[PDB]
């Protein structure tokens, strides 16, 4: 079922007039970053060779780059990580665009290349030979080796060892190509060639690799009366450069004008490119005129050894001006496609389509047919779609951002169950990945919240217990993420979200501490620690501390002044957690959770022989005796409080003796403040299907830093990299440098989790 | 003024420190908020407003040659009076900036011939205007103008 997200639009913006107009590109990252452009024609040239970045949960402040060149923009591509783009013009001048010390509103670009006199008719990236299969037949199989196994396309020219090479080739408009690959060093190796004898006018072509590093290109002159050759990339480096062979291909002709009816309609080439990237057995080939365009698709199946043949086509096309492909990589095994056409399963077989009106079409990538209708009440230049192809973006004549939610089930009747099976499978498809997936939590149902968190709660099992050792970090940050549409769980995503932070704080500084001198060697300290603090649940502390190594546990003496705000922090969360006794509630998950109160216990043993050893950097908190150690006695209640929730399992609501006890709490003690991690900053909680909100940009419609304990004032000074997924302010630049633990910074040094 | 150093002597010192809102927070905020309570629950408008108070007497619109919209303007007067008889209309020359700087008159010795009065409105022209101040406004150069012609009939007559 399709849905329009949103519009976001410039004020005194749109309404380019006065100019010839240019066809455009889009672009997307790796993560949800869409990079487009505009033309424009207001008093200046740069508006058309313009770049605009926005991230995908606040649509208005949006990154800009002013890219000078002296063509305009034709082609825009990503990296097919994050990390590189590319903007095609003629001429030459492209660079090398690398992120900017990880925030969301830098770039630079200091590298590239640039030929004179010869524009760029295609161009590619190199070849990483890493791919998997993905099996919707498989959604029962309960393991993500069987869902997913990698199918091994041969990586493109490995030098030292298996990495494959990284770099760029390039065909010009006229008889000539060009490459340009980096080094393992800094340097960058360019070679340039003409590709024949035979130097001409190139209207359209591409590029795509084969398996074993070569690469085999199109061509298309456009006087419509040439063959279309095909050319094979030799890649060959002699000592010095990469001398590249160059050879003819068995090559076509084309139809629909033998048949002597009509031969001049349709009299120039408009499109020309294969099905999909790095693969050259399948040829788009549309040739439209003023009215109409005419859509051919050819295969290089061997009967010549390399002849094409026609597959099909549709009914009647308009004049297209923008044309995509599917990003979701389908097994293309028939039995997959078969298990995906019974169910409502269709995320990687439609290739994008436009026409000159106001229409949205799909067609089917295996049969050129009219897949999916919709209406718009324009021409588009591009879209711009993700992966999963849940969502994409649209680029018309104007400045409106179209965003569009699509979906595998079309509004043919999908159960509960096969709605749960559905996104299940594109769950586990980016669980088993380090990626965004912003795209696939729009259609969710505030039903299927607790349907499919249910879910997910199995999925962290069935994994063979080294999976499961990093990725508990984002299961609970998915489910943080999902049941925040749901309005019975938008009141207990606190819960998960500042246990992510609790889980961040907890694992990096239990590695600054180091034996001297070993002790139980052969293992750490650390699981010692952990086997005395849960063979002991003392009520008190001061028998405990004689056998817990003291001798062992020796620090550097400096930088506990440093880290008091962290260990200030988190003995006053379980303060108020304490207090929450007598109360669906934002700290009510962590009553029958004890695995950070079995942390807690961990925790604050070695914090209390720097407590005895150096008391200068003890918490300081706010009870009403000033004398009373009082953490003993705290010892206590988390004991019996753990004695409520050690059980394997226990669903035990703690007895009211430990209420009474707790309401002993506000005589010494009183709570002195929160974080709640879970501002919605992002569009999870301001839109909905069939209710589209016409955004703008920059209208958006007590200030403590999320990560460190240091307090500001009320309108601060310092600077934040934009933690995206969750609004925390990842500070930028930290106050201590010269004393800086060197883990919990570099952990989120790149982004939250 | 007397014996406040500690307070002044605390803030250079922990000037220009990235902890400094921390560390101030950390040693002050317990103090005030515990026992004194908690907290809380075309044409400028410089001519548009000199011609509102011009004469009724003086019909002065703008010339119809010349540039229009820019820096300069000229404005060519009109005179009903039946006191007066009919004289050539005048007209001035004002550049931007109209304040704080001096403006000139156009120049046509040949109009004001054929009649020895006409050359004595000249002369007391050229009298009566070399002694105007500087920076002066225009109702000073038009009421000079306009008693120059009494001032000649009165000898004419
Ligand atoms: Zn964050």
């Amino acid at each position: 079922m399709m849905d329009l997200a949103y519009v976001c639009e410039w004020e005194k913006w749109s309404k380019s007039t006065h100019c010839p107009s240019v066809p455009l590109a889009c672009a997307w990252s790796c993560r949800n970053l869409i990079a487009f452009t505009m033309d424009l024609r207001s008093d200046d040239q740069d508006l058309t060779r313009m770049i605009h970045i926005l991230d995908t949960e606040h649509p208005w402040d949006l990154h800009s780059i002013p890219s000078e060149h002296h063509e305009a923009i034709t082609c825009l591509e990503w990296d097919q990580s994050g990390s590189r783009l590319l903007s095609a013009d003629a001429d030459g001048q492209i660079k090398c665009w690398s992120m900017a010390d990880h925030l969301a509103n830098s770039w630079e670009s200091s590298v590239g290349s640039l030929v004179e006199g010869d524009p760029i008719v295609a161009l590619s990236w190199l070849h990483n030979g890493v791919k998997l299969a993905l099996h919707v037949e498989k959604s029962g199989a309960s393991s993500f080796g069987e869902k997913f196994s990698r199918v091994k396309f041969s990586p493109s020219l490995t030098l030292f060892g298996g990495k494959p090479m990284e770099g760029w080739i390039a065909v010009t408009v006229s008889g000539l190509v060009t490459v340009s690959l980096l080094k393992p060093s800094g340097q960058v190796l360019t070679s340039t060639e003409s590709l024949c004898r035979l130097r001409g006018r190139v209207a359209l072509a591409d590029i795509a690799f084969t398996g074993g590093g070569n690469i085999v290109v199109a061509t298309a002159d456009g006087s419509s009366a040439s063959p279309v050759q095909f050319y094979k990339v030799c890649v060959s480096v002699v000592s010095e450069k990469c001398r590249i062979d160059t050879e003819i291909l068995p090559s076509l002709f084309m139809r629909c004008t033998t048949d002597l009816n009509r031969k001049d309609k349709f009299p120039a080439i408009t499109h020309l490119k294969f099905l999909a990237r790095d693969m050259s057995e399948q040829v788009l080939l549309c040739a439209s005129s003023q009215t109409s365009s005419i859509v051919e698709c050819w295969s290089l199946r061997k009967e010549t050894i390399l002849k094409w043949r026609i597959l099909s086509a549709t009914n009647d096309l308009d004049r297209v001006s923008a044309v995509a492909l599917p990003k979701l990589p389908i097994s293309l095994t028939n039995t997959d496609l078969k298990v995906a056409s019974d169910t409502q399963f269709y995320p990687g077989l439609g290739l994008a389509l436009a026409f000159h009106d106001g229409s949205v079409h799909i067609v089917h990538r295996l049969s050129l047919q009219t897949m999916a209708v919709f209406y718009s009440s324009v021409h588009l230049k591009a879209m711009q779609l993700s992966w999963t192809s849940l969502a994409l973006v649209g680029i018309d004549s104007h400045g409106k951002l179209s965003v569009l939610r699509l979906s595998p089930s079309m509004g043919h009747p999908l159960e509960v169950g096969l709605a749960l099976r559905h996104l299940l499978f594109l769950l586990e498809y980016c669980m088993v990945t380090g990626y965004d997936w912003w795209d696939i939590l729009l259609h969710v149902q505030p039903s299927m919240v607790q349907s499919l968190v249910e879910k997910l709660h199995e999925e962290y099992t069935r994994q063979t217990a080294a999976l499961q050792q990093v990725l508990s970090t984002r299961i609970l940050a998915m489910k943080a993420s999902l049941c925040k549409l749901s309005p019975c769980t938008v009141t207990r995503v606190c819960d998960y979200h500042t246990k992510l932070f609790l889980i961040a704080i907890s694992s990096t500084l239990k590695s600054l501490l180091r034996p001297h001198f070993l002790n139980t060697p052969d293992k750490s300290p650390g699981d010692r620690l952990t086997e005395i603090c849960t063979k002991i649940t003392d009520v008190d502390i001061d028998k405990v501390m004689i056998n817990l190594k003291t001798e062992e546990f020796v620090l550097d003496m400096n930088t506990l002044q440093a880290l008091q705000q962290l260990l200030q922090w988190v003995g006053d969360f379980v303060l108020y957690l304490l207090a929450s006794l007598p109360n669906l509630r934002p700290g009510h998950s962590f009553l029958r959770d004890g695995t950070s109160l079995g942390m807690l216990r961990e925790l604050m043993v070695v914090i209390r022989i720097w407590g005895l050893l150096k008391p200068s950097c003890l918490p300081v908190y706010t009870a009403t005796s000033d004398t009373q150690d009082s953490m003993s006695l705290l010892f206590r209640l988390l004991t019996k409080l753990w004695i409520c929730c050690r059980d394997e399992g226990p669903a035990s609501e703690p007895d009211e003796a430990l209420v009474d006890e707790c309401c002993l709490l506000p005589s010494q003690l009183l709570i002195p403040s929160l974080d709640w991690l879970p501002a919605s900053d992002g569009l999870v909680s301001r839109l909905q299907p069939k209710q589209p909100l016409r955004l703008q940009f920059g209208r958006a419609p007590p200030k403590i830093d999320h990560l460190r304990r240091l307090h500001l004032g009320a309108c601060p000074t310092e600077e934040c990299k934009a933690c995206t997924r969750c609004g925390c302010v990842t500070m930028l630049k930290s106050p201590n440098r010269t004393t800086a633990v060197k883990q919990w910074e570099q952990r989120w040094i790149k982004n939250c989790l | 003024q007397y014996l406040c150093q500690p307070l002044l002597d605390a803030v250079l010192a922990n000037i220009r420190s990235p902890v400094f809102n921390h560390s101030l927070y950390r040693t002050f905020v317990p103090a005030m908020t515990a026992i004194h309570g908690p907290p809380i629950t075309s044409i400028p408008s410089v001519l548009q407003g000199e011609v509102a108070r011009l004469d009724p007497k003086f019909l002065v619109n703008l010339d119809p040659s010349h540039c229009s919209n820019n820096g300069t303007v000229h404005l060519i007067c009109k005179l009903d009076d039946k006191d007066l008889p009919s004289v050539p209309p005048l007209e001035l020359s004002v550049p931007a900036d109209y304040p704080a700087q001096s403006p000139l008159w156009i120049d046509r010795q040949w109009q004001y011939d054929a009649n020895p009065f006409l050359q004595s409105v000249h002369r007391c022209m050229t009298s009566r205007l070399l002694q105007l101040p500087d920076k002066h406004s225009v109702t000073a150069l038009l009421n000079t103008w306009a008693q120059s012609v009494h001032q000649a009939c009165l000898s004419a007559a």
